[PDB]
């Protein structure tokens, strides 16, 4: 029941994967991690991985609010995707890196139907190579449900501020 | 069947119930679309780019809604108490879906009755996460918030970023945003991405959050009501206010009496987003820019028609999300399941009576 | 010494000479300071705060000017012609300072010449790096960028930014940006602000390295072209120019007429629900479909082209315009005498001055 890794294990899998796609969600909006997230990116990319963004609709608390703030992070627009079509690319990806996103990935929205997030299209984390996931806690997010992906073998939860942990990783990045 | 999409012909409404993308989507299911020549013109889609994507475009309201098993609209459909009889103009044991206003005019939803429509109140959306990509409450209010900001802009002497020139150095804007929902938030970030400091106050304690994860300052501070003194001490540094705040079926709350705008510098600008329910400044008049004691309080009405080239497209996808589900093979029919609890919420009046609880 | 500033007369301008900030260095200057009552309200400066800076305020145009040895205004003024004869208000021998637009305003310079009146035409500012804190064109057309893209913004009827959304994206607008001057940067900055992608174009290339250091991509296809450059320019132009959303067209050439860049059969082109913004309306504009103070509408585009773009953000334009004023002035003030010598030698001085003492 859940494995728990820290900056310098996180840095590891990424350094030597081919392929990240990044998750944002409130939890990054709240820590305002997105300057550190695109740092990550492109020291990520300079290694010669390939980088993209992946944005669920309803990440957030508003519309557009993972747009802004990668925005004002100066993303470029080319690098990021709504769910309907980078879903598929999941599948390819060795690690989904998850940072401040919960109920925009919980696959309850597939199964469970008693849940309260059922129905909702999710992005499809689960079939990353490998996924990492920042939290402080293991609180839930707005749903109030709890996330399976969390205890599961390919699953790694990063404890801590979404800034703070992302700024470690681009430490530990060299 | 066939699904017919009129004009708007409410003064002022410059939305479209349609959008190409959407027309694709509902010749797919199985319809026979036509919309209302001139309709999507309020919208920047002209009747060239809706019919290549396979829609018929019939030449008046009426001849849309004839045979029309289907019909959708952005705004209530009008009665002959006020003074064109649209409702009369979709066919017996019709389908509308539309943002009704359900709860609060009842005499629209009693002539859809006596025609024998079945009505879908989509404000009525129940929150639940799958009913996300129906909801026209956030998709429109969202549009709003962005627009508030521009025009606030628009209205403004000064530019809102902090600009270091040759010449000398002006100060960013300071924007004070009441009430942190949809609209809000979005007002929120298109302030602070313009370099306005922002500061935002909510009466829910868990809005602190929400307004920092947008780079925004939250006012924080026996009668707690020197809180009002924490307000006051921002306004009276205040460009812009944009004032949020709605209850829906009652009168908006007072957020800026005219004793605050007293106070507040010369130049200034409110943006009264709830206008129409009665302002949360009472010197807020619908549809006009009123100026007291050196300050424009702004009040357009209708202010997703302001954005109507992007909010009619989401509004048209709100109503495609909702209706998908229902069509199913049987040659080309819609079977709306009362089990649903998008249907049953939603649904006001089928076949003749009334149905909805309130 | 009295140094004076009156309300501006002229329809629609809402801009003043005059700040509290400037008041005080010309206090400390030497002068003492009057202001027509009421000559701040469209800047939001208000009467009081020029009081605590330490000047007077006049109850009327004519008592501000009539013992101001040297007098501050934002435009040329008017004359028995035009309405009201304000350079007969001035007093005879004093120096009078503004956006005079001396070149093309002979009526005006006539006038002054007359009472003896000595004029420094800001407008002519020599181009020069020590020079550029004095430069009005510059203080007032980037703060025209700037609202260039807030009038864009307005008359446009989609959202700036990317939106992804539980009911679908909106796109992001795509804006194009003839002429990458103050005005054109300030335009790119503040569009890019907003969220759109910006295009930009230019006849000067080191102006590409400013487009991309803003985030823009430049365009690749100051003085007259010729027609054979226009045509390889609206080639070039037209891929973009029938995705774009907003275009904002700023070129201008000194002494000629504004160069054509979006003629009638380009707008034909473009989306419906566009719009143009033309701030080179004045000189002819960019779009010859432009006319000043109205938006045309053609073709299911909006072509807009307010005048004196600047005073639509007179709060701002205003203490920049001070400032102007207060740095050419400056320099001539010899340390405690109450009399102003300008050097002469000094092309400041010589490049401005369009009239002196009885004589052009
Ligand atoms: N976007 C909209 O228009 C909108 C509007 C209304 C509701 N919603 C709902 O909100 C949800 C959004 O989903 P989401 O996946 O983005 O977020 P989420 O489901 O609410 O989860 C966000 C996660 O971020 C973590 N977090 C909070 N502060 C953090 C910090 N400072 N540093 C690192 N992590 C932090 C939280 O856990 P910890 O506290 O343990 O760190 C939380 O589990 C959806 O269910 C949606 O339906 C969206
Ligand atoms: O999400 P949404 O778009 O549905 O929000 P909403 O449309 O329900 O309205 C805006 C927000 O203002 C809040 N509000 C109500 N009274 C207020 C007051 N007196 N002062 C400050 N805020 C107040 C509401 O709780 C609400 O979230
Ligand atoms: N005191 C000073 O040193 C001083 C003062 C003002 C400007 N400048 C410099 O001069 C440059 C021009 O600035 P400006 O705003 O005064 O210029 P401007 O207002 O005179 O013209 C605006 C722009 O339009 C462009 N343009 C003209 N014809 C064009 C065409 N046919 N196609 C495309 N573009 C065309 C010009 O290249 C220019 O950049 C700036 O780089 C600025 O730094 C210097």
């Amino acid at each position: 029941s859940v494995k728990a890794g820290s900056a310098e294990d996180a840095a590891f899998i990424m350094k030597n994967a081919s392929k990240v796609i990044i998750v944002p969600g409130y939890g990054m909006a709240v820590a305002q991690a997105q300057h550190a997230l695109r740092e990550m990116a492109d020291v990520l990319k300079k290694e010669g991985v390939e980088v993209s963004y992946a944005i669920h609709p309803v990440a957030g608390r508003m519309p557009g609010h993972m747009n802004v703030l990668l925005a004002e992070a100066n993303v470029p627009y080319d690098e990021v995707f709504e769910l309907e079509e980078i879903n598929s690319s999941f599948q390819t990806a060795d690690v989904a890196f998850v940072i401040g996103a919960n109920d925009v990935t919980n696959p309850a929205a597939k199964t469970d139907p008693s849940s309260p997030i059922y129905g909702m299209p999710i992005l499809d984390v689960e079939k990353a190579g490998t996924v990492l996931f920042i939290k402080r806690s293991m609180a839930s997010g707005y749903a109030g449900v709890e996330n399976e992906l969390f205890f599961r073998n390919n699953t790694m939860m990063l404890f801590g501020d979404a800034k703070k942990m992302t700024e470690q990783i681009v430490q530990a990045m060299n | 069947m066939k699904i017919a999409i009129p004009k708007e012909r409410r003064p002022g409404e410059d939305r479209v119930a349609i959008s190409p993308e959407v027309v694709k989507k509902l010749v797919g299911l199985g319809f026979e679309v036509i919309v209302e020549q001139g309709a999507g013109v309020g919208a920047s889609i002209t009747d060239d780019a809706l019919t290549a994507a396979g829609a018929t475009i019939a030449s008046t309201a009426a001849q849309a809604l004839s045979q029309a098993d289907v019909v959708w609209k952005v705004q209530r459909p009008m009665t002959a108490e006020e003074g064109t009889d649209e409702v009369a103009l979709i066919k017996e044991g019709a389908v509308l879906m539309c943002h009704l206003g359900a709860l609060t005019n009842r005499p629209v939803v009693e002539a859809l009755t006596k025609r024998k429509i079945t009505a879908y109140a989509m404000e009525l959306m129940p929150r639940i996460s799958r009913a996300n990509s129906m909801d026209i409450l956030s998709s429109q209010s969202n549009l709003a918030g962005y627009r508030a900001v521009i025009d606030g802009a628009y209205e403004f002497a000064r530019a809102f970023p902090m600009m270091m020139t040759a010449a000398g150095t002006v100060p960013p804007a300071r924007v004070l945003v009441f009430g942190v929902g949809v609209a809000g938030l979005q007002a929120i970030a298109t302030a602070k991405r313009l370099g306005a400091v922002v500061m935002a106050t909510d009466v829910r304690a868990a809005t602190k959050e929400q307004v920092e994860s947008l780079g925004g300052k939250f006012i924080t501070v026996e009668f707690r009501k020197k809180q009002a003194e924490a307000v006051l001490k921002e306004l009276v540094k205040t460009d812009i206010a944009i004032t949020t705040a709605l209850i829906p079926g009652k009168p908006a709350p007072v957020l800026i009496t005219e004793e605050m705008v007293t106070k507040m510098k010369p130049g200034s600008v409110i943006i009264d987003l709830a206008v129409e329910a009665g302002g949360n400044c009472p010197l807020s008049e619908p549809g006009k820019i009123v100026v007291k004691h050196g300050v424009k309080i702004v009040g357009h009405t209708n202010v997703p028609s302001r954005v109507a080239a992007d909010a009619s497209p989401l509004f048209a996808k709100n109503l495609l999300n909702f209706l998908t589900p229902h069509v199913d093979k049987d040659t080309k029919t819609l079977v709306m399941k009362l089990e649903d609890e998008t249907v049953s919420g939603t649904c006001v009046t089928r076949d003749g009576a009334i149905v909805h609880p309130a």
